């Protein structure tokens, strides 16, 4: 038995959507600590990691664990209509790959579907081990607002800290972008170690940054000097949505 | 070098995005009194006219007699579209670029190029048709008319507003008086005449950045609608009768 | 005549599946209740409506009068309303219809009395094998589910459950049963499972809007029913041949 059962279906459908923006060739890891999935796009920029563990689970049964290779491009328009925060969801391995399992408590509904699935090694979750001197906390709506101004100006996203402020920069041409984001207005917190600045990837800000919309819990990022940079956001119902970006040079 | 701030970002992007329905690109003409932007449509049937007095602005600041700063509506309105709910602007300038800067939740500053836009102006009217009335209740109708055909027609009877779409298997017709509450003032002559619908329903954007306008009309002249601004602000938009 | 209804989003619910499934249609006001049967463009499903004299404000029907329509015209006007507004339906000459969305501002509509030629379709009584009751809700988030993967809508019956499934190239099972609470009511006779058309199903979804619970009913190798009973009298039924 491989067997996990997650609380809300619709926090874990925005687990889901999050890796799709990476890939639609997903593969779940089912380890002794719980579930995992880590996808990078094609350049290596952009990595995604959904990090959910077995206390946040309200069931789990996994007698040995194991890596599921899933493609969820037609199965997701399914699973994001079945997904109500009054359902709960249910993965189970069969022989053929995994079914998923959604009971709303609300329609009394029941939708099973059935996914064929590749069944393989469980791969290892690493981060990267880097110092990132530089710290804040805010909302998902705040960085969909800045990856919206920085992708309408330019490529480029450049992030610095100036006394006590964040400062954003874009544009390579005539057209620029500047903004500041300080202590309550709009952060939440901020912390700066020292002086640092970085440039990434607007695309792949975006694409990090548009999968958190389905989580509304505080959102924490942190960069450091010409080093990658994360978006860490813990869903209400248990589990963490990861982006790591890498730097421009 | 100029610097104005609005307080309702919002609305003031809703006369900008009208703007653009009609334009591609404009000119503001800003002089001590305020902000001025007129021009005429590809089609050349309509005139717009917005004039943004000073007073308008929470802050007003100006370097030249007279500043011309051209810019391309498309990407006028892509920054404008940008706009947080609670958020002032303050538009401001120097000779190269023009600056849109939000401000609220937390600041934001975009830089465009100036370009430049050739000027405009044309031909004080009479007309024997003047009716006053919620811009709220305009958009509305126009919205719900604007699916229904082509051409509007509108006419006077008694002091009633009338506006009228005939088409295939159907005519849709709507009543405005003082009586059932539509109107505000009506007043003048029993007169007709017909308008682009397109045209006119283009303006009903401006039910964001206005609550009350006027509306003149005649026969075989244009449709005037005047949305009043706060301050004495308007935005007027002057739209040619179709052929008798 | 003259018919007077409070909330015209009812019945934009009704002739929003009608346009979806036939050009013109015919409402045929009697002395007791509005009537409506409409066979869908390729006769395989049929459409039957049932409106109440009971549940409108103002009803003068002395004698059938048939309003026969585009449905895709009647579609525009009901949309014209947004909230609860009322809708008047009067007609002094059999070839003039007239219809009023009476709200903020009265929106009048003269629309051509179409004749539209119908088949007086036969009262039969079908035999199904079972009838389950489950949310209307409940019933449209199954079909949008199973529509995504495929075109044909497998229902399946037992004593203790109704199933809607997609059996292909990609499985899903939707289960309406006794310990998911799904069930609100069950009329087994004999185990049943047919397949019917996701286009045809996807068409009349809005009438899930019209009551909270759908009465669904089949057979081997017979026709899938959909009952609406709706708080006012109000009755809706759709019945769908099966796939092929
Ligand atoms: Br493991
Ligand atoms: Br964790
Ligand atoms: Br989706
Ligand atoms: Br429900
Ligand atoms: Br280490
Ligand atoms: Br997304
Ligand atoms: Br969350
Ligand atoms: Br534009
Ligand atoms: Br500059
Ligand atoms: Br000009
Ligand atoms: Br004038
Ligand atoms: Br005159
Ligand atoms: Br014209
Ligand atoms: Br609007
Ligand atoms: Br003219
Ligand atoms: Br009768
Ligand atoms: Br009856
Ligand atoms: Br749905
Ligand atoms: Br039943
Ligand atoms: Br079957
Ligand atoms: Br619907
Ligand atoms: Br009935
Ligand atoms: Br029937
Ligand atoms: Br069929």
């Amino acid at each position: 038995m491989v067997k996990i059962v997650y609380p809300n279906a619709k926090d874990f459908f925005s687990f889901i959507n999050s890796i799709t923006n990476v890939t639609d060739s997903i593969i779940l890891n089912f380890t002794e600590d719980g579930i995992f999935s880590r996808h990078l796009t094609e350049d290596k920029v952009l990595m995604a990691i959904m990090r959910i563990p077995k206390d946040v689970l309200s069931e789990y049964s996994i007698d040995s664990p194991t890596s599921v290779k899933l493609d969820v491009s037609s199965v997701k328009k399914i699973l994001s209509k079945a997904s109500s925060k009054k359902a709960t969801i249910e993965l189970t391995e069969t022989d053929s790959g995994l079914k998923i399992i959604i009971r709303d408590e609300k329609s009394g509904a029941k939708s099973t579907i059935y996914i064929k699935a590749e069944k393989g090694q469980v791969e290892q979750l690493t981060e990267p081990k880097v110092n990132l001197a530089v710290n804040f906390t805010t909302d998902e709506s705040v960085l969909n607002v800045i990856a919206a101004d920085v992708t309408l100006v330019g490529e480029e996203m450049r992030i610095s800290t100036e006394e006590d402020k964040i400062k954003i920069e874009a544009g390579e041409e005539g057209k620029r972008y500047v903004a500041f984001l300080m202590k309550d207005k709009p952060l939440k917190e901020l912390s700066i170690d020292t002086s640092a600045s970085s440039s990434y990837s607007a695309e792949m800000f975006k694409d990090a940054v548009k999968g958190l919309r389905g989580f509304s819990a505080p959102t924490m990022v942190s960069f450091g000097e010409n080093l990658p940079m994360k978006i860490d956001v813990e869903a209400v119902s248990g589990g963490h949505m990861i982006f790591w970006i890498a730097p421009r040079l | 070098m100029m610097k104005a701030k609005v307080i309702d970002a919002v609305s003031f992007s809703y006369i900008l995005r009208t703007v653009g329905d009609f334009l591609s690109e404009a000119n503001f003409i800003v002089t001590k009194e305020g902000i001025r932007v007129s021009g005429i449509d590809p089609s050349r049937v309509v005139f717009l006219d917005i004039f943004l007095p000073s007073s308008y602005f929470e802050g007003f600041e100006v370097s030249q007699e007279k500043e011309i700063i051209g810019f391309k509506l498309e990407d006028v309105n892509d920054i404008l579209k940008r706009v947080l709910k609670d958020d002032t602007l303050i538009l401001s300038s120097n000779e190269s670029k023009l600056t849109l800067t939000f401000d609220g939740e937390f600041t934001r500053s975009f830089e465009l190029p100036l370009i430049q836009v050739e000027s405009t102006q044309p031909p004080n009217l009479e007309f024997p048709f003047k009716a006053q009335l919620l811009t709220i209740t305009f958009a509305d109708i126009i919205d719900e008319l604007s699916d229904l055909g082509e051409v509007l027609n509108i006419h006077s009877k008694e002091n009633k507003l009338y506006f009228e779409v005939i088409g295939d298997l159907s005519t849709a017709k709507v009543e405005l008086s003082t009586d059932n509450g539509t109107l505000l003032e009506a007043s003048g002559a029993d007169v007709s005449s017909s308008y682009g619908m397109e045209y006119v329903a283009n303006t009903t954007k401006m039910r964001r950045a206005s609550d009350s306008m006027e509306l003149y009309f005649g026969s075989q002249i244009p449709l005037k609608l005047r949305f009043k601004l706060p301050q004495e602000g308007y935005g007027d938009f002057y739209i040619a009768p179709r052929a008798d | 005549m003259k018919v007077v209804y409070d909330d015209v989003r009812v019945l934009k619910d009704i002739i929003q599946a009608l346009a979806r499934l036939v050009d013109e249609a015919v409402l045929k006001f009697k002395q007791d209740s509005v009537e409506l049967v409409a066979l869908d463009r390729a006769h395989i499903s049929l459409i039957s409506v049932n409106l109440p004299r009971e549940m409108f404000k103002e009803y003068d029907v002395n004698d059938e009068f048939k309003f026969g329509f585009n449905t895709q015209y009647l579609m525009k006007i009901l949309k014209v309303a947004k909230r609860k507004e009322a809708i008047e339906i009067a007609s002094e000459s059999p070839d003039s219809v007239i219809i009023n969305i009476i709200g903020s501002t009265n929106r009048e509509f003269n629309v051509r009395n179409l004749e539209v030629s119908e088949q007086e379709i036969p009262e039969i009584n079908l035999q199904f094998d079972i009838s389950a009751t489950i949310s209307s809700d409940g019933f449209k988030s199954a079909i949008s589910e199973v529509s995504t993967v495929t075109d044909n809508v497998v229902v399946e019956g037992h004593e203790d459950r109704i199933l809607i499934k997609a059996e292909g190239e990609s499985e899903v099972e939707v289960e309406f049963s006794k310990d998911t609470g799904g069930l609100q009511d069950l009329e087994f006779s004999k185990e049943s499972k047919n397949s019917y058309s996701a286009e045809y199903l996807d068409d009349v979804l809005s009438l899930t809007k019209l009551s909270d619970y759908v009465k669904i009913s089949f057979g081997n190798q017979k026709p899938l029913q959909l009952f609406f009973n709706m708080e006012g009298g109000g009755k809706v039924t759709y019945l769908l041949a099966p796939k092929v």
